[PDB]
């Protein structure tokens, strides 16, 4: 059986300010003259064709796409990247059969400093009647991406009982958005009186809090 | 238009269709049998390769096989090899994959999507993919369907506030939230869903909003869980 | 044992039908995608296509590592091929140009034998001893057509029972013509005038390429079994299969002498006593005298003009083409031309013969000949937008007009000498033409007051020519002989005559032009580009008569028609530049010399000198 042509794209994620020029690289483990496409992707949504032949630019496609490489070495070039280029870009080799993707370059937009609006959530008094309590803290429009959240219950730092979820970058104003959920028993949660989420952002810590014996 | 005229204007702004609607995906059990369907519109389908391509979650692309429908021949990938049948019927314009014996990792979202040019091209762009379906998702696992609990993420008296649902303990994905029944989009956030060691999937919805139409306005978020036919209207109020 | 010749894309190989099952042997190697396959056995070539580097090349079998390139311009999809071993001449098709070429075995004396009614063109097989040619269309409208091989007595042989006929052979011992139908899924026979058609085999045909054929025996590529089949010609029994795991299998042929059969040369020893090409012809005296695509033979039937005398050229933004006007197929020539970005108006002297054309990206002007050899930059600083230009080939100056600077310009012919001409109340200059014998140019404006305008080719005594029921005048040409300019506006959509001076104004055409850009008269047509129709086309100028030139090339810009040679008119810059130093402009009353900046004219009035401080 013949080998699978592997391609191989770098870098796997980058970085980079709105009016960059961007460049991905995919390289082929056999000589595919010029038949490579690529593609972007959208969260949640089905891959769009760029460019195919390695440099031909596909109908509707913004020229600020290019494409170029021969042989084994094929390069994508964003020449000013724009917040909606926030996407996953695929090339992949369209010579032989089976046809065979790279693994993907995530790009994201670079942009200032936005500290998070933080907002604390407690349990429903719905879900406590069903032994368990998800109290929620909410990290909303913030630059860059990386946050320290953690959850204070009586001033005691929790370990073990939360889960972030982060949302893709806003093509708009190229930010994010955070979610931690802490889970704890019904019981547990009524041993306590105060919930607190703390957030930091280098020098920058916030803290929201309730109290159970508030009302 | 001015700008109509002009040799740079012109380029600057450059500077009947085609269709693949995917459907039949959802959970299966291992060991199960699944079809799915991929009706095509705006094009000779008999002039096309149809690909079948899947994405696991998180993960690349891997495609799966092609059809040729003007007589019927097929490929398919070492992975799914004997187990995966993918069949046309030219007089609906229907591409169909019929997937056997499915296996955990056969999970992913399956997309099918035209090859461009034609197929008896000496110059063949047959592996190029330039139009994709929505795609399907198919899970293959042994958990049965679960629909989600919807709990208020209730308004602070805190200018600007945030509010909520937070949807809870389902099986399996997708869920899809909308507030006020799609009249309020500004602001929303619909987080990915995070696996619980249970299990079960776990989102959360908010949305942000001026704090003065806490007492005015009244805030609805619309879930719904397809795979459990579970659909649930939660009013979200300040306790 | 058979031999069978095929092209794979990467290479080309031999193997023998008796041990089918031995590694194929590598004939050429190093290729990008190679398609159609023929050789001259008798000269020890073989020849390919190859439709990514859209070229024709060749080697010599017995040595190596030499390839010829033998046609490398004009290819798009050259998906068949075809050698004439009895009067040495290739032929080929092409499926994006939809035409059908002939050349000789070097690729010299190119010509266009057939350009209509073919939309994808495939196979293409020849009987060099009768003079014909057979080839397949998969198109539209599926055929399979004959013809002389001189381009005489077209004729379509089979037309029903046919879907994606893709492989064609001739068995010249049984005058019988076989085909594969790669959606029909069969092979079938025929007589050559299509009579007496029979199904050989059937059914066993996933997605056959080409057919060829050897003693009692058919062979053929298929592209879904990665393989080559073969059967008998007659029964079509014992279908098997003689070679496995191609790569990608393309066209085919069984590599033998006997394949060739030897015949007089009915060109004799004196090439038919043509000129240029003689070609193949199936009546007496069974060869024809050609020329090349765009040049006429003369009334001896034997010997061509030298070269078109007439050429429509024609800037098409990343390239320029032109066309011969002397023969009805009006075939678009690519010329061979460096960094060609957004070229847009373009004109011509025939004096010397350089294409002079703009490009606001490369933003300079440049000329060269017609091929694209000589091409030299002519002008670099201060170009912005210049959307219009004009060569007078009187006073060997040119002209042009810049809406990114809002100027009219001259220069010599090499662009040095340069002088602003005007620089107030342009807003949107665009055409320009120029008529060095009475002492006027004349230009466009589409800007928001729109206009025709006339002043002496010094700039001096302007004046609004036309000034109503304008709005987006894009194109501008004189007829000298008749006293009358000619304008395409695509705003008001229409094409307009009027006399010189402003009188006799009237409508020429009005329908289906909804946006012209390129525009130019020569002799009795008026010819222009669309840009929303993608097409060039032209309107005799006293019946408005209308002919569709080329439909549906995108990019179109600037169109120049011309004869190629001749000039016509005269005036006293002629004359060793008037006696002007620097700019001769000549103006009805009397020519003008004239300065480049920082220069002044002193009290000869011919000679310019930088005044002291
Ligand atoms: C670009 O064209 C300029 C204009 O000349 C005209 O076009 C050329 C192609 C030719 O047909 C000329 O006859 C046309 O008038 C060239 O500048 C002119 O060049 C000529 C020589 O070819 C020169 O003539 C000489 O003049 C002196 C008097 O000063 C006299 O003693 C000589 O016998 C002879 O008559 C012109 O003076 C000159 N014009 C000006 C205004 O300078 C130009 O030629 C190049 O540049 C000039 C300045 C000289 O150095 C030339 O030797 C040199 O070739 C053309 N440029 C190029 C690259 O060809
Ligand atoms: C067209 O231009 C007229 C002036 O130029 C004349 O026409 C050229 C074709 C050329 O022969 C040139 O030698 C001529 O001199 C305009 O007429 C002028 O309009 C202004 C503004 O009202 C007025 O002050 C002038 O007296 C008048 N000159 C004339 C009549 O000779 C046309 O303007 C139109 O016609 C006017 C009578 C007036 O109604 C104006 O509002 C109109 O726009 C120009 N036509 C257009 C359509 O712009
Ligand atoms: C190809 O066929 C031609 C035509 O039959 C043949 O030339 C003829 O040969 C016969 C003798 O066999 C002469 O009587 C004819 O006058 C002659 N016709 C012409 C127009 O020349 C070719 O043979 C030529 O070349 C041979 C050597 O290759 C030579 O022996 C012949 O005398 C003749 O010159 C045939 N060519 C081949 C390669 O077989
Ligand atoms: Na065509
Ligand atoms: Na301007
Ligand atoms: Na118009």
């Amino acid at each position: 059986a013949d080998p699978d042509i592997q391609m191989t794209q770098s870098p796997s994620s980058l970085s980079a300010s709105v009016g960059d020029r961007v460049t991905i690289t995919c390289r082929a483990s056999q000589d595919v003259s010029t038949a490579v496409a690529w593609y972007q992707q959208k969260p949640g949504k089905a891959p769009k064709l760029l460019i195919y032949s390695a440099s031909f630019l596909y109908s509707g496609v913004p020229s600020r796409f290019s494409g170029s490489g021969s042989g084994t070495d094929f390069t994508l070039t964003i020449s000013s990247l724009q917040p909606e280029d926030f996407a996953t870009y695929y090339c992949q080799q369209s010579y032989t059969t089976p046809p065979t993707f790279g693994q993907g370059t995530k790009v994201e937009i670079k942009r200032t400093v936005a500290a998070p609006s933080v907002f604390i959530f407690p349990p429903s008094d719905e879900q406590l009647k069903s032994g368990t309590a998800s109290v929620v803290c909410l990290l909303n429009n913030f630059y860059p991406r990386e946050a320290k959240v953690q959850w204070k219950v009586d001033n005691a730092l929790q370990s073990g009982n939360s889960q972030e979820s982060v949302t893709e970058q806003d093509s708009k104003d190229s930010t994010y958005s955070l979610s931690s959920t802490l889970t704890l028993s019904k019981a547990d949660y009524e041993k306590h009186k105060v919930y607190a989420c703390e957030v930091t952002q280098g020098t920058t810590s916030v803290t929201k809090s309730f109290n159970r014996g508030e009302c | 238009d001015p700008c109509t005229n002009s040799v740079n204007c012109r380029r600057a702004i450059a500077d009947s269709e085609v269709q693949l609607v995917e459907s039949g995906g959802g959970l299966v059990q291992p060991g199960g049998s699944l079809r799915l369907s991929c009706a095509a519109s705006g094009f000779t389908f008999t002039n096309s390769y149809i690909h079948w391509v899947r994405q696991a979650p998180g993960k690349g692309l891997e495609w799966v096989g092609w059809i040729t429908p003007y007589g019927g021949y097929t490929n398919y990938a070492d992975s799914v090899k004997g187990r995966f049948t993918i069949s046309a019927d030219t007089s609906k314009n229907t591409a169909y994959l019929q997937m056997n014996s499915l296996r955990a990792e056969d999970t992913a979202v399956y997309y099918c999507a035209r090859g461009s040019g034609h197929v008896n091209a000496v110059k063949n762009y047959g592996y190029v993919m330039d139009y994709w379906g929505q795609g399907t998702l198919v899970t293959v696992s042994s958990a049965s369907t679960k629909g989600p609990s919807v709990f208020p993420l209730a308004p602070s008296s805190k200018g600007t506030a945030a509010l909520g649902c937070l949807v809870k303990d389902y099986f399996p994905e997708p869920v899809t939230v909308s507030w006020n029944s799609g009249a309020l989009t500004s602001g929303v956030h619909t987080f990915p869903a995070v696996l619980q060691s249970s299990g079960l999937y776990s989102l959360s919805s908010v949305v942000t909003v001026p704090s003065s139409s806490l007492g005015t306005q009244t805030y609805i978020c619309n879930v719904n869980h397809k795979p459990s036919n579970t659909k649930v209207d939660k009013k979200v109020e300040p306790k | 044992a058979p031999l069978l010749l095929y092209a794979n894309r990467r290479d080309l190989r031999l193997v023998d039908a008796t041990n089918g099952k031995e590694n194929a042997t590598i004939v050429v190697g190093g290729l990008e995608d190679a398609a159609a396959v023929d050789f001259v056995f008798s000269h020890g070539l073989i020849y390919w296509s190859d439709v990514s580097e859209e070229a024709i090349k060749r080697t010599e079998f017995n040595k190596t590592e030499s390839v010829q390139n033998v046609v490398v311009s004009g290819l798009l999809s050259p998906d068949g091929l075809a050698c004439d071993w009895l009067g040495e001449k290739l032929y080929w098709t092409d499926s994006e140009t939809n035409r059908i070429e002939v050349s000789n075995l070097d690729g010299s004396l190119r010509k266009v034998l057939f350009w209509q009614e073919l939309d994808q063109p495939r196979a293409i097989a020849l009987d060099p001893s009768s003079g014909f040619m057979y080839w397949t269309d998969w198109g539209e409208v599926p055929k399979i057509e004959r013809a002389g091989m001189d381009g005489s007595s077209r004729f379509i042989i089979i037309n029903s029972e046919i879907y994606w006929p893709n492989g064609l052979t001739l068995d010249y011992e049984e005058q019988k013509l076989y085909w594969a139908d790669a959606k029909l899924n069969f092979i079938h026979k025929s007589n050559l005038d299509g009579t007496n058609r029979q199904a050989v085999v059937k059914g066993s045909l996933p997605h056959p390429f080409a057919l060829t054929l050897f003693e009692d025996i058919l062979y053929w590529t298929d592209w879904s079994t990665h393989s080559i089949l073969a059967c008998n010609k007659y029964t079509g029994e014992g279908l098997r299969e003689i070679h496995s795991d191609i790569f990608s299998p393309m066209d085919i042929h069984a590599f033998s002498q006997q394949r060739q059969p030897n015949a007089t040369n009915p060109c004799g020893i004196d090439n038919g006593g043509c000129s240029h090409l003689c070609l193949m012809s199936p009546v007496k005296p069974f060869y024809q005298c050609a020329c090349p695509t765009g040049v006429k033979l003369l009334e001896n039937g034997k010997t061509c003009k030298d070269g078109a005398t007439e050429l429509l050229l024609l800037a098409r933004r990343t390239d320029l083409r032109r066309i011969s006007l002397d023969t009805p197929d009006f075939t678009d020539i690519v010329l061979q031309l460096e960094d060609i970005r957004h070229a847009i108006a373009i004109d011509y002297d025939p004096v010397e013969g350089y294409i002079y054309w703009t490009d606001d990206e490369v933003r300079a002007i440049r000329r060269s000949f017609i091929d694209g050899s000589g091409s030299q930059f002519v002008v670099t600083a201060q170009i912005a937008h210049p959307d219009g230009i004009a060569v007078d080939w009187v006073a060997r100056n040119l002209y042009w007009t810049d809406t990114g600077t809002d100027r009219i310009e001259v220069t010599r012919l090499n662009g040095t000498m340069r002088k602003i001409l005007i620089s107030e109340d342009l807003e949107e200059p665009r055409a320009i033409v120029l008529d060095p014998m009475v002492g006027y140019m004349y230009w466009t404006d589409w800007g928001e007051i729109p206009k025709i305008e006339r002043a002496a080719l010094d700039g001096s005594d302007r004046v609004v020519l036309v000034n109503t029921s304008l709005g987006w005048p894009n194109g501008l040409a004189l007829d000298y002989d008749e006293g009358k300019i000619y304008w395409g506006d695509a705003k008001t959509d229409k094409i307009e005559v009027m006399n010189t001076d402003g009188t006799g104004r009237r409508v020429l055409v009005e329908d289906k032009i909804p946006h012209i850009f390129g525009f130019t008269l020569l002799g009795d047509y008026v010819y222009w580009t669309d840009w929303q129709r993608r097409s060039i086309e032209r309107v005799h100028k006293r019946s408005a008569e209308r002919e569709v030139i080329i439909d549906q090339l995108p990019d179109l810009m600037g169109l120049k028609a011309t004869n190629v040679h001749r000039v016509i008119g005269s005036n006293p810059c002629a004359e060793e530049n008037g006696g002007c130093s620097h700019l001769c402009l000549y103006r009805p009353q009397g020519l003008r010399c004239a300065c480049p900046i920082g220069f002044e004219l002193i009290s000869d009035m011919k000679t310019c000198i930088v005044p002291e401080h």
